[PDB]
RNA sequence: CUCCGGGGACAGUGCCAGGUGGGGAGUUUGACUGGGGCGGUACACCUGUCAAACGGUAACGCAGGUGUCCUAAGGCGAGCUCAGGGAGGACAGAAACCUCCCGUGGAGCAGAAGGGCAAAAGCUCGCUUGAUCUUGAUUUUCAGUACGAAUACAGACCGUGAAAGCGGGGCCUCACGAUCCUUCUGACCUUUUGGGUUUUAAGCAGGAGGUGUCAGAAAAGUUACCACAGGGAUAACUGGCUUGUGGCGGCCAAGCGUUCAUAGCGACGUCGCUUUUUGAUCCUUCGAUGUCGGCUCUUCCUAUCAUUGUGAAGCAGAAUUCACC
RNA sequence: ACGGGCUUGGCGGAAUCAGCGGGGAAAGAAGACCCUGUUGAGCUUGACUCUAGUCUGGCACGGUGAAGAGACAUGAUCGUU
RNA sequence: CGACUGUUUAAUUAAAACAAAGCAUCGCGAAGGCCCGCGGCGGGUGUUGACGCGAUGUGAUUUCUGCCCAGUGCUCUGAAUGUCAAAGUGAAGAAAUUCAAUGAAGCGCGGGUAAACGGCGGGAGUAACUAUGACUCUCUUAAGGUAGCCAAAUGCCUCGUCA
RNA sequence: CGGUCCUGACGUGCGAAUCGGUCGUCCGACCUGGGUAUAGGGGCGAAAGACUAAUCGAACCAUCUAGUAGCUGGUUCCCUC
RNA sequence: AGCAUG
RNA sequence: GAGCAGAGUGGCGCAGGAGCGUGCUGGGCCCAUAACCCAGAGGCGAUGGAUCGAAACCAUCCUCUGCUACCA
């Protein structure tokens, strides 16, 4: 037979995600002595939507 | 899948549409043919919890 | 059939007829060193897949049975084999049928 | 003295082993055949016939059988005679057992059929294992190859009978299987390799495990998406032979026809014609003879519906039937 | 086994024009239907033989200690596993 | 017949076929699920995290989704007799070798599951005119076709019977 | 942008798929240029076994290869027995 | 525990 | 047409040394009928053959039931 299309999925040719215009990856701040010990503060400047 | 040709499915041909063995696969099936419910512990309409 | 378990027959080491024991023979268990079994062995092993016929096309149902005649003699001990036709049943020192009686 | 945390001798990797594995690979998917397929086995064997009075001789010809069974249903010897029928005897009878008579087989001999058989080849007793070891020759199918089966001897060792003899399977015609591989049996057997001892292994001879497609490859389908080499050796359409069948027409005359076989019909039988029905065949056509209907258009046939000319009616007229050119 | 040619007859007269669709079993394409071949390919599965992958066991990488059940060097310490 | 819009065999088929929203299952909490790769601390989903990704069936709305786990699949627990490779352990033997015990997954054994693949009977008597026959007897299955619908694009008989 | 019907024209054509009238859609799952990614047992497919350079139920190019064919076709002067 | 009918 | 299944008490069925539930009949309990209880009677489709013996085995038939009768 032939390769079936969940199986063509694997080698992502024009199955791979559409990631241009996505504005980031949304990622939690990194560890430091900072938060680890204490706390910072930031302020909220923007809300946007991906 | 049973749209479709054998060639290209492992459900494709006949001439009524029908999957025409069962649907549930093992987990242990080779690419190109673990399609349908994938080791389904059970199927159909659910009954309570 | 019916065959008794003591036959007097003759016998090839003492030259004469001698009384016999009889028993059916039975084959023996496939030896794992023989020249045939060692060199199809080697064949089998690797890739290829079979290598010689296995057959499946069974016809008959029957087996000709073979006898193993002992001569009783306690210094001679030769043994022979006697095939005799094939058939369906067989035991050894059955009880002998007689006739004129009430069924 | 490991950058911080989190796992940790476990994930994991490398090599073997066991499962699973049409995801994928390779291949196979018998023959004969009144086309092929379904069916069947006429594929290996035996009996009667076909078969045309030596032998041989075909079809998916006719009627049947086989892949077994037997410690005796094998081998001797002895003694008896069977199927059936008749006449008698308490229960007892149509049929139980006893007695006499007739009894050429009309019974039986394992099986299908044919042949053969009466102080036996059958039935009953007694003893037994020639259904054992061995080299050759011949017959049957036949190529005068093999297997299978059989025949006549010869050499041992035996059984049986007083003995002559008989007997190395079944009264005869059937009842079965090569190479390679495995297994058992035999020898004060041969080799196991530079010598020797010992296990092992390989040789020689005889049995067994089997190929039923039976002179013996290891083998499931589908293709209406299909391909190639070919075949008129072989189907579907047309043409040809035939005419069961379909259609049409005769001869005979029991009866119908209120009387009256034949105005008109006409049973039981029997004789033909046509190829506008369907069958059977496979001669032409597979390097292609464009398949069913309808439309259009020409011609031909008569087995005459109407029309012209007639003959007969159970033809008064009208109408309707039968027949003729 | 439906001849243009052969046999027996009917018969036959140069060279041409416009149409026509009866016939040349007209042309095209070594029949695509059917059968044969010990020729194939696409596809399938309860065909035969394998196989990627996957599940599991052993060995090596592969260490440091403490307790439990043990074989061990008739109760017990000590050390081999 | 298909909800609709849309799509399709470029060159014989534009369709009732495909898709579609809706509906319903299945797997997976990342050392993961599905998949690619000859190969590596390789790669896609994934600049992702269950209101997600992946695998399927059906096919808008309304009204419903009947019974069957015997068959084949799928899946859940390993201690009763089971079976079961390699390696390792013990014993006999001059050794090759042989024997014995132990013994993983899988298969058996035991549950669950049909919006998994699929399946869903026959024969007789019987009401006070005939006729039907609610009713009864029986054999039988895993269950014996429920609600609906029909000579239908599904019915041989068949140009079924009535209008 | 597409391609229903006339089964019209043409069918050694204008054209190895064109022409006419009639047709479907025409704010969207819309039409389109250039750039870019996916390669042959592979891609890609709103799925027709469709498309992948006039080639697709496995493209094209060279080679193994003068592959095999129990099957079609052909096979070259004379006379004499 | 089973208990229909006129 | 070929293969194949099945004929058995009144009706539906089991099956080498004639029966089941139901039906029917007699008697019980009841005012009476059914239900309930106690008893009883009722017969291998046909032919031929293998067999000491068959309803069961083997052939031919008489019915009936189902499955195929494709490809052009
Ligand atoms: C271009 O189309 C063609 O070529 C036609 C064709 O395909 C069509 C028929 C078929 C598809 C079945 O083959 C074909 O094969 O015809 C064959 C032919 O060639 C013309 C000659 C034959 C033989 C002698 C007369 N007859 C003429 C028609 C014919 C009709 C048939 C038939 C066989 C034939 C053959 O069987 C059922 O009816
Ligand atoms: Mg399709
Ligand atoms: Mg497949
Ligand atoms: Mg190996
Ligand atoms: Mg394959
Ligand atoms: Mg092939
Ligand atoms: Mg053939
Ligand atoms: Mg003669
Ligand atoms: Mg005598
Ligand atoms: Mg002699
Ligand atoms: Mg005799
Ligand atoms: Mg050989
Ligand atoms: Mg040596
Ligand atoms: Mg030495
Ligand atoms: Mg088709
Ligand atoms: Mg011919
Ligand atoms: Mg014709
Ligand atoms: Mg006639
Ligand atoms: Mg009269
Ligand atoms: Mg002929
Ligand atoms: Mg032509
Ligand atoms: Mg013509
Ligand atoms: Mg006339
Ligand atoms: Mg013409
Ligand atoms: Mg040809
Ligand atoms: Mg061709
Ligand atoms: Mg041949
Ligand atoms: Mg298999
Ligand atoms: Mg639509
Ligand atoms: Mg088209
Ligand atoms: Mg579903
Ligand atoms: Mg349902
Ligand atoms: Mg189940
Ligand atoms: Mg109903
Ligand atoms: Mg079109
Ligand atoms: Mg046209
Ligand atoms: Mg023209
Ligand atoms: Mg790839
Ligand atoms: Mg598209
Ligand atoms: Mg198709
Ligand atoms: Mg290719
Ligand atoms: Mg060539
Ligand atoms: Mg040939
Ligand atoms: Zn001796």
């Amino acid at each position: 037979g032939r390769v079936i299309r969940g199986q063509r999925k694997g080698a992502g040719s024009v199955f791979r995600a559409h990631v241009k215009h996505r504005k980031g990856a949304a990622r939690l701040r990194a560890v430091d002595f900072a938060e680890r010990h204490g706390y910072i503060k930031g302020i909220v400047k923007d809300i946007i939507h991906d | 899948g049973v749209a479709m040709n054998p060639v290209e499915h492992p459900f494709g041909g006949g001439n009524h549409q029908h999957i025409g063995k069962p649907s549930t696969i093992r987990r242990d099936a080779p690419a190109g043919r673990k399609v349908g419910l994938i080791a389904a512990r059970r199927t159909g309409r659910l009954r309570g919890t | 059939v019916n065959v008794p378990k003591t036959r007097r027959t003759f016998c090839k080491k003492c030259g004469k007829h001698q009384p016999h024991k009889v028993t059916q023979y039975k084959k023996g268990k496939d030896s794992l060193y023989a020249q045939g079994k060692r060199r199809y062995d080697r064949k089998q092993s690797g890739y290829g897949g079979q290598t010689k016929p296995i057959f499946r096309k069974k016809a008959k149902t029957t087996k000709k049975i073979v006898l193993r005649l002992e001569c009783v003699e306690p210094n001679c001990r030769s043994k022979r084999m006697l095939a005799i036709k094939r058939c369906k049943h067989f035991e050894l020192g059955g009880d002998k049928k007689r006739k004129g009686q009430v069924i």
